[PDB]
């Protein structure tokens, strides 16, 4: 009952056997902006099936000496979709997102994954190592695309904080013992009704190994991360031609 | 007080009591905040929620 | 005409923010209730599973023999108004008689509390916030000493023409405010609306403010937020001609009427710049401390 | 006019002062506030939700950081052996650094309430074991064997489906309230000990890895509060931050 | 006597304090007040006042400053093509000065609500024309063609009776409130653009000129607001009046 | 041609939906306007000079010398108003003497 | 208060709400004003008006 | 403001004086009291011992 | 000029002048002159028994 689960939006439509509960990231559900909090005048468009459905990003692979990864949202659907041909002609935009993750293993692996949802994951460089050079990130990894990012120091999440406490956001783990995939539903979070989907990226899809994977010889070394996700309640305003940055 | 209403607390859901003399209630003091919670907010968020005692994997 | 079903049964049009939680009231901690042994099964409170990502239920009753307890302990101090209206430090000023800052006697300031971690790091544990404030400024010369001075101040809003010199027409002051004030005096001392044109001040902005192929000399407007960019605040030696003395002044905030909202992790290593998050790359502090066996203390 | 007297405590700035004080804007109406998700009323509500605890902190350099989340488990004779201790001074320095409850403990100078440590195992499906966990409280030593820290509060359990256990850690005190400890005289307010222990052994079968790995997570439960607000030790600036 | 306690914000001046002061002519009654016609009890009563519009805003000498008020259309192949742009940003330096909306508007920092760009052809009664005027809100580069600025917010008009039209700017934000742009990062509250197009030609008899002028008029509507009063960049005065 | 200006509206003229405007016009009246204070005058009196030596000054009562005050009155004709007028004495140093 | 009304707004058709200590009234605080409008006095001041649909010259 | 005129008794320290003086630490509730053996609440429930 | 700083217990305590825990963002302060009057502010009940 608590396992088996099923998640049916748009044409699309996902099962799986050996999951979890599934996480309202903050609490609470999506929804359509009201007209007290709005200020923009225009009416805006609600595709309501082209736009929220699931769309399937890239096949990552885990090996042992794996570190972590990111993605950020919503810019992962920019190139991708009647989602980014409204989102290149429109300016403003508004929206929820279900996230699914799926890596699956045998009964003789193990690992540990960490699957959290930080609003405003800015980037830090390292400040040339000895402190002084100020440098700034560049424009592939602030907004890397659908083909993800890899961090190179994973304890701090690059920004000078710790993972430890990465569990007060909405997190889920992927014990291979227990289950294979982390379903995790979020709302729209901005101090803004509406913003831009090219410039801003309202937050960011983590994905780090705690425990490392490991087996034994004659097992399938092949262990893939697939990334699964869907917008919901999307909302466009502001009609002009396609920009695509 | 016949005084505007320019705090920034205007529209929240609590009640403060609070002591001012200009007309213009964001020169107000702090006060006291109405004391609330809401640990499962972000401890268990959950769809579907489970029992203390039966196990949650069923 | 909607005639049709699937726009009759739609859920389009849906302002409502479905929760599933609703706050209570807590003005004390919780009282620890009797209990006894228990030697059932099914009944198993210990056993939880984590990857649901939801902390544990489990209580001193369930697992093992408590007592009654009557818990009178507040919760009144662990809130936002008794953790934040708090002073602190966040900014200086110098108007020195001979140097290379600022020799001329004038000064500008750009406001802006990330400059001191201290108050930094509290406001950094969440993003958006929404507070109205109290600045309060201390002036004197660098032996703490108090001298007959005046000085003048004046909030420069955006958009507005910063003075370049003492004896500018900047200062009239006619629609911007201004506070003249001696330090034989006490401190200033005034108040601050939300000044912003968003719904709060985000410390923490992951975009770009501008469109455009962003270029490598472009990128150092990453981070940048014009929303919070409140304006400038000017300060001057009254006169005509040059002053007698030098002088410093440290500006205070303390914020009211306080509302935040998500929670993030805190910082661990030291701060470098200001709008940037960046830390040292080959001096990577643990998050604490450290020890030489996990079997021994 | 009329007739003042003006008494001490005068002329003087006080930060923690809840006054009045003049406004600059006059009807200056701001912004309206629309619905933001995470609304966070108090600090309690943070305090009740776990984060990873570093048992292991005996790495320094910057590649094996992250080994200090997880501790291993191996197999063994059977003996009843020790694998990891650690005390529940959350305010002290130690595992308890790398938690929101630990950090938010140094803006604070007292606390109380019970606490809650949850482990979880990383292991393989295919396999089995069992461990007692402990909490031996004040004044009494740290155990030598297994069959001493058993005296205590302690809690069994067995490795399966249900992927974790919940130790809790009772308000056992003198006193209320407990400001932080270190060593002197303030180890007057320790918490104790918490030591774990192999009940069986670690078994698995031919094909699977020998070595697992178990994770923990610091929490505290409803009855924690916090009072007389403070500075903390650590403060993250060396120069002037430009 | 009663005790007090001064408090800081101590023996201060500031000039935006709506206090109490002494008088100095005491039982003064000053002259009665007869009816003036044209009281004006704020200041949205003149934004929402047409004034002429300088997109023209090429000339600098002083003969050919009136030649700011009126740009031309002529008559041309019929290959749709561009006449003339300007930006929609009020505050901002630009043509948008000339008005009383973007001199009031130097006087408060951030803005909101709708605004209206009326445009009016002094040509002659027997000729005819169509245009295409166009608003390309932010992000959006500049159109290079006709078919482009179409996609956005538009109007056609067609020249006769009624001389004139009503192009529309409304308000399309993230935010409730603008607070002025320039370039740098303040152009994240840049309004749009607006740019204006040949539909089909300018068509003519024998007898008439070839050439004609038309003039703009820009305002506001009734849901703009504005707020933060501050003083304006341009302070006309070099030394001293005297 | 009429001298009126227009009344065409959102509305009217494209699609719009419900806002309900919550956004004050408070700080647009005069008062909130006018009420700040500004620099109207300036009294010299030196030691040795050629202005004002001899320990007095005549100052004639006149709003119209620094223009940020008299551009913001010059938008109107007839104005009907009380005032507030402050007083800042000091060296030209700043210095504060007693005096 | 038993003051005098030498304030300039003695004639005046809005309320004001004031603070005052000397009896005469135009030392008392500005205050709030009554918020008001009319812009067809300055942008629709035509004898005989028209409507927005139906087009003006006829 | 309200006129005011200091009266003389003006920037005195009194030790005696039973007046208000400012806080320092908001909020703060301490702890609660049990029952001890042995209140006193005046010093003549000891002059005659 | 002086400044004064409550430091509780498992505070840093300041080992100079110039230093940093003298912002007392969480700590309370207490700015004062000499010319002024004495200083003087109240206390809690600040213990755990
Ligand atoms: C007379 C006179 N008036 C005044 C007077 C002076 C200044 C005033 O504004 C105080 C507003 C405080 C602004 C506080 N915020 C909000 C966001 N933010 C930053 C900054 C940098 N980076 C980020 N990411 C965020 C920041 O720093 C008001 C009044 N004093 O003299
Ligand atoms: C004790 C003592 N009392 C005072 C004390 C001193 C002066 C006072 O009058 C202040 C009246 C302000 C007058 C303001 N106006 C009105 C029109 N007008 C001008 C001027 C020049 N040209 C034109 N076209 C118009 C002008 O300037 C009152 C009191 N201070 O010390």
């Amino acid at each position: 009952s608590d396992r088996v689960a099923q998640l049916t939006i748009g044409n699309s439509t996902i099962t799986t056997q050996e999951a979890a509960n599934i996480i309202v990231g903050y609490g609470e559900w999506p929804s359509y902006c009201s007209d007290s909090d709005a200020t923009a005048v225009d009416k805006p468009t609600r595709p309501d099936v082209s736009v929220n459905r699931f769309y399937t990003l890239d096949t990552k692979l885990w090996e042992k000496s794996s570190k972590g990864w990111y993605w950020k949202f919503p810019d992962v659907l920019t190139e991708t979709g009647v989602f980014g041909q409204n989102a290149q002609f429109h300016y403003l935009y508004r929206s929820g997102f279900c996230i699914h993750v799926q890596c699956n293993a045998s009964k003789f692996h193990q690992g540990a994954l960490l699957v959290a949802v930080l609003p405003e994951y800015v980037i830090g460089t390292v400040a040339g190592g000895t402190g002084t050079e100020d440098t700034h990130p560049p424009y592939k990894q602030t907004q890397p695309g659908a083909d993800g990012f890899e961090l190179q120091h994973p304890y701090v999440l690059d920004a000078g904080i710790p993972i430890s406490q990465l569990t007060v956001c909405p997190h889920q783990w992927i014990n291979l013992r227990t289950n294979n995939c982390a379903t995790i539903i979020v709302p729209y979070i901005n101090a803004l009704p509406f913003d831009s989907a090219l410039n801003h990226c309202n937050f960011g899809l983590l994905v780090v190994p705690i425990s490392p994977l490991d087996y034994d010889q004659g097992a399938t070394p092949v262990i893939p991360i697939t990334i699964t996700l869907a917008p919901m309640c999307s909302e466009f305003a502001g009609l002009r031609q396609a920009v695509t940055q | 007080s016949h005084e505007n209403s320019n705090s920034a607390t205007e529209g929240s859901t609590i009640n403060y009591t609070t002591i001012n003399y200009y007309k213009d209630s964001y020169a107000a003091t702090a006060g006291k905040q109405s004391l609330k919670q809401d640990p499962d907010k972000f401890a268990n968020p959950v769809k579907d929620i489970f029992t203390e005692m039966a196990a949650p994997l069923k | 005409g909607d005639r049709v079903a699937d726009v009759i049964e739609s859920s389009i049009g849906d302002s409502v923010s479905r929760a599933l939680t609703h706050a209570l009231p807590a003005p004390t901690g919780q009282n620890t209730q009797v209990s006894s042994h228990r030697l059932d099964t099914g009944k198993v409170p210990a056993l939880q599973a984590a990857e649901i990502g939801a902390s544990s239920n489990a209580s001193d009753e369930s697992m093992i023999e408590t007592r009654c307890v009557l818990n009178s302990h507040s919760t009144a101090e662990t809130t936002l108004d008794s953790f934040f209206s708090r002073a602190g430090l966040v900014g200086e000023i110098d108007l020195p008689l001979k140097g290379t800052t600022n020799p001329n006697g004038y000064a500008n300031w750009d406001i802006d509390i990330t400059g001191y971690a201290q108050m930094r790091r509290k406001v950094e544990l969440f993003t958006y916030m929404r507070f109205d404030a109290e600045f309060t400024f201390v002036a004197c010369t660098p032996t703490g000493e108090v001298v007959p001075q005046l000085l003048q101040y004046m909030f420069v809003p955006p958009g507005a023409p910063k003075p370049d010199s003492r004896e500018s027409l900047a200062w009239q002051t006619a629609t911007n405010p201004s506070v003249f004030v001696k330090l034989s005096d006490p401190p200033a001392q005034v108040s601050v609306p939300f000044m912003s044109p968003a719904s709060a001040y985000q410390w923490f902005y992951d975009g770009y403010p501008t469109f455009g192929e962003h270029k490598q000399e472009k990128d150092l407007e990453y981070g940048a937020m014009p929303n919070n960019m409140m304006g400038t605040f000017s300060v001057r030696t009254v006169g005509t001609s040059k002053s007698k003395y030098p002088l410093v002044v440290r500006i205070y905030m303390r914020m009211k009427h306080v509302r935040a909202w998500i929670p993030r992790p805190m910082r661990n290593q030291n701060y470098l710049f200001k709008a940037n998050p960046n830390y040292a790359g080959n001096s990577i502090k643990p998050t604490g401390a450290s020890r030489t066996a996990i079997t021994t203390l | 006019g009329f007739p003042t007297e003006l008494k001490p405590g005068t002329n003087q700035f006080l930060t923690t002062d809840d006054g009045v004080s003049a406004p600059i804007l006059p009807n200056f109406h701001p912004t309206p506030c629309i619905h933001i998700p995470g609304e966070v009323r108090n600090l309690l509500e943070l305090c009740q939700v776990e984060t990873i605890l570093e048992v292991n902190n005996v790495p320094t350099n910057a590649t094996s950081l992250m080994e200090r989340l997880r501790f291993p488990v191996s197999a063994q004779a059977g003996k009843g052996e020790l694998c990891a201790v650690f005390r529940a001074d959350p305010g002290r320095n130690g595992p308890w650094q790398s938690t929101l409850l630990g950090q938010l403990c140094g803006y604070y100078t007292q606390w109380s309430g019970s606490l809650e440590v949850t482990f979880m195992f990383t292991g393989s499906f295919m396999a089995t074991g069992k461990m007692l966990i402990a909490y031996t409280p004040p004044g009494g030593p740290l155990p030598k064997d297994r069959a001493t820290a058993m005296l205590g509060t302690h809690v069994i359990w067995d490795f399966g489906l249900q992927s974790s256990v919940t130790l809790v850690i009772p308000w056992i005190s003198n006193t209320h309230y407990r400001a932080h400890a270190r060593d002197g005289v303030f180890d007057y307010y320790t918490t104790g000990l918490v030591s774990i222990w192999y009940q069986t052994n670690y078994v698995v079968p031919i094909g699977a890895p020998n070595t697992a790995y178990i994770i923990a997570l610091a929490a505290a439960q409803k009855n924690f509060t916090m009072k007389l607000c403070k500075d903390a030790s650590d403060i993250l600036q060396t120069g002037t931050i430009q």
